[PDB]
């Protein structure tokens, strides 16, 4: 699905997050794509916490 | 067409995959023998990690058994079952 | 038990989805850290059961997959790479 | 099967084929398991017919 594709690309770009997060949130998008959403605010969420 | 990112990365990820063994590789010590086939089809923990700090190893293993022809050049062929490691299981751990 | 017939059909020369490094096929591209880092490909595999052959491919295609790429500590993205791929195998001299 | 299986291995057996023989037969049988006797007998006249 290009909607679940696109959510696991912009993740993949955020700046902040390390291998471990990357990998625990694409890989928690790959088992239940229909958890992309909340997926992605939590990692944005994260990511920006995680700002220098 | 183009794989895409969420594809490439589940596909390419620390697992394990069928890979094909030279059967010398796995007898050392019976290369006066000639195998057919000369290879075999072994489960095998291969792909990535995508962190430096961790490695994709086999945490579960099991042995699978073959039907070979093993042949003794000009003294002899014969069918043998032959027995090999296998992956079962692989994750990345930390180096 | 694997029967003969069934090990050796598996085994004889042919495509086979193989995991390769991104850095093995892109070698000038060392500066930079790739997402994921190896790419499944359809590449030649097993054993031709001659010692006067080899298996090698006698037909090629290029395919095209998105993949992460970082320069560290100057920004990163998302964009398409090429990959060569084996559509045929043989066993030859 | 068990009977495919069987033919393959009798032809396997024979010594007097050479690399590409053995591999003919042993393909031309997994291509088509219905033609294993025939193949079998035709590998068994070449295989005399190449005694030492």
């Amino acid at each position: 699905k290009e909607m679940h594709n696109a959510y696991a690309i912009e993740i993949a770009l955020l700046p902040n997050l390390n291998d471990q997060q990357f990998h625990a949130f694409i890989w928690s998008l790959i088992d239940d794509p229909s958890q992309s959403a909340n997926l992605l605010a939590e990692a944005k969420k994260l990511n920006d916490a995680q700002a220098p | 067409e183009v794989v895409k990112f969420m594809d490439v990365y589940q596909r390419s990820y620390c697992h394990p995959i069928e890979t094909l063994v030279d059967i010398f590789q796995e007898y050392p010590d019976e290369i006066e023998y000639i195998f057919k086939p000369s290879c075999v089809p072994l489960m095998r923990c291969g792909g990535c990690c995508n962190d430096e700090g961790l490695e994709c190893v086999p945490t579960e293993e099991s042995n699978i058994t073959m039907q070979i022809m093993r042949i003794k050049p000009h003294q002899g062929q014969h069918i043998g079952e032959m027995s090999f490691l296998q992956h079962n299981k692989c994750e990345c751990r930390p180096k």
